């Protein structure tokens, strides 16, 4: 577990550190239930994370998972579906909902302020595609936002 | 070694190792009248067998029963006339043994006395070893 | 049936299901049996192992030829697990194995709702050419004048135009409530939360079903007049033109500090003198050599 969680500390593999959690995890399989319940939130994380949302409900649709259900694996459902759906406010508001329940991370900073970041352009490449020559104020009202810092960052995109 | 032997009375006459005579039914007959069992346990059944003891056990006459029944899908090996003049041309006979049996799928191979060819290792003795070993 | 079952009860035979799949399975006695669970499974609200428990069912077809009133009548049962999501697709080629046995059992009657049923919603699947395709295979039919709103239904099919939604609903609105056997309608508009889906769904297949001829025959278009022939807000027609750009079944470019957005495609010169040695190769050399011989055949026809 410590091993997928100082491999991810640096954030350069994001994949045999997933293999670090998912072998802890295997090894807490039916022996520890407060060890076992905490991998699972490290895996789908590293693995939204590497943007892979939808083997996240594919994990937990696995028989493995419903032996360890709970609020925090639904926590992830939300959270891999607004990801996918590319939601500026759906991944706000599972985040202000299970904000309890998404203060576990020890490194809760880096983990949500990159991930949203990401989430910025995976709006933006939904939200601008649709046209070409656009007034900005009309971006910036879909995007729910003020237009400097959408400046700021198309103008990095294009850069 | 294929057309070669004649017939002879089932296992009925031998008698005394009944358990043995069902024991080899069961990795020879069965597995290819009934490879459903196999299946649906999901086990692969056996590959090959081995028959040891004193002589005049009837080893040899076990297996005369045994091919009396197919009788035609059977090859025999003293296991001794393999060995030649040359170099090679003994493995490649080996070959062209596995290549007819890959042809023929249900293949029932039998040899005596591995012994001769048997052997178990030597810390690089003759050359006719290593013909041999090889 | 003791007990009469629950989710448990229910859940009991769930996992001796596969067992005779590899003790025995017979034609007449492990079909019952396997189909008998899935209904059970959608008793306990599941539909990811009733699908999965069904894939032995469809390949365990070819018996419904001796098997009247179960075989193809478990599939009404189907459609529940069909039902459940949009797959208004999947039940078209469904509607239709059902159409068969109030045939075999030539009735007319549920044979004559299931005409209507098999129909009323192809108009409700995303376009395919198997759904193009398909409305050709029902058009043509030797029962398909039985429902004569099924050529009002036909405007839909080619080169839509004025298809207003409005009008729609002022010719359909009987067929919903009213009709003589109406079910399938029922179940299109009937139900509130699968009729109100089914209403949005109409709409869906309305602009949708409109845009597309719109790109047929549209080298640019206002966006006044795209609210005015969809009636609907711009707000709205940017809402159906984004939906549809992202699912890139239909590119545009919708150019809206002025307004005035086109449907068409960049030209590489390539492609341009490319297709002009197109026109000038084919149907220039080809056809004149065609004439030429036409012409000597008048010869012989007429005076030598
Ligand atoms: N139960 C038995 N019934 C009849 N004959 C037997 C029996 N057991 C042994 N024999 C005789 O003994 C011989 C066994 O020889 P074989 O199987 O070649 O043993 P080995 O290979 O040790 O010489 C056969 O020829 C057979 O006639």
């Amino acid at each position: 577990m410590q091993s997928g969680i100082i491999h991810a500390a640096e954030e350069k593999d994001w994949k045999t550190a997933y293999s670090y959690f998912y072998e802890a995890f295997e090894g807490y399989d039916s022996i520890d239930s407060p060890k076992a319940i905490t991998s699972l939130k490290y895996m789908l994380l590293c693995k939204i994370m590497l943007n892979t949302p939808e083997d996240v409900q594919a994990l937990v649709s696995g028989k493995l998972a419903l032996r360890y259900a709970g609020r925090q694996t639904e926590a992830l459902k939300c959270v891999a579906q607004a990801s996918k759906n590319r939601s500026l406010a759906d991944f706000e508001k599972a985040l202000t909902d299970y904000r309890a329940e998404l203060r576990d991370d020890p490194i809760i900073s880096t983990h949500l302020a990159k991930l949203y970041d990401n989430l910025l352009e995976q709006n933006l490449i939904r939200v601008i595609e649709p046209f070409s020559r656009v007034q900005i104020e009309h971006i910036s009202s879909l995007i729910k936002l003020s237009k400097a810092d959408v400046e700021r960052k198309l103008s990095q995109m294009i850069l | 070694m294929s057309h070669e032997d004649p017939g002879n009375v089932s296992y009925s006459e031998i008698g005394g190792l009944s358990e043995q005579i069902r024991e080899l039914r069961e990795v020879i007959e069965l597995p290819l009248t009934n490879p459903e069992l196999f299946q649906r346990v999901g086990i692969i059944p056996p590959k090959g067998c081995l028959l040891y003891g004193p002589p005049g056990t009837g080893k040899t006459l076990l297996a005369r029963a045994v091919a009396s029944q197919l009788d035609c899908n059977f090859l025999k090996v003293v296991s001794s006339s393999i060995v030649d003049k040359y170099i090679g041309e003994s493995a490649r006979l080996i070959r062209e043994m596995f290549n007819y049996a890959r042809d023929h799928q249900p293949c029932i191979i039998f040899m005596d006395e591995i012994d001769a060819i048997g052997g178990r290792r030597f810390s690089e003795g003759t050359s006719a070893d290593r013909e041999i070993q090889r | 049936k003791e007990q009469n079952g629950d989710v448990k009860e229910a859940a009991s035979i769930l996992q001796e299901l596969q067992v005779e799949t590899y003790g025995s399975m017979e034609k007449k006695e492990r079909v019952e049996f396997i189909l008998e669970q899935m209904r059970l499974c959608l008793a306990v609200k599941d539909y990811i192992r009733t699908q999965i428990i069904s894939k032995k069912i469809n390949t365990k077809f070819f018996q419904e030829e001796n098997t009247e009133k179960l075989k193809l009548k478990y599939y009404n049962l189907m459609i529940q697990l069909d039902q459940h999501e949009g797959s208004y697709l999947s039940i078209c080629k469904h509607y239709r194995a059902i159409y068969d046995t109030p045939c075999i059992q030539a009735e007319s009657e549920k044979w004559q709702q299931a005409l209507k049923s098999v129909v009323l919603y192809v108009i409700l699947a995303p376009f395919d050419n198997e759904q193009s395709d398909l409305v050709h295979r029902i058009s043509g039919d030797k029962k398909l004048e039985e429902i004569p709103k099924y050529k009002d239904l036909l405007k839909l099919f080619t080169t839509m135009e004025l298809m207003r939604w409005s009008t729609l609903v002022e010719d359909y609105g009987m067929e919903l409530r009213k009709g003589s056997l109406e079910s399938p309608a029922t179940d299109v508009f009937g139900s509130t939360e699968e009729g109100e889906k089914r209403w949005k769904d109409l709409k869906n297949r309305v602009v949708e079903h409109n845009i597309r001829i719109m790109a047929k025959y549209y080298t640019r278009i206002t966006m006044k007049r795209m609210a005015q022939l969809l009636d609907l807000s711009v707000d709205e027609s940017e809402a159906f033109l984004s939906n549809l750009v992202v699912n890139k079944t239909i590119f545009a470019k919708v150019d809206r500090l002025a307004g005035i957005i086109n449907f068409q495609r960049p030209k590489d010169p390539n492609n341009l003198l490319n297709d002009w040695s197109q026109k000038l190769n084919s149907l220039m050399s080809l056809v004149n050599k065609t004439t030429h011989l036409i012409a000597k055949e008048e010869m012989i026809h007429n005076l030598q």
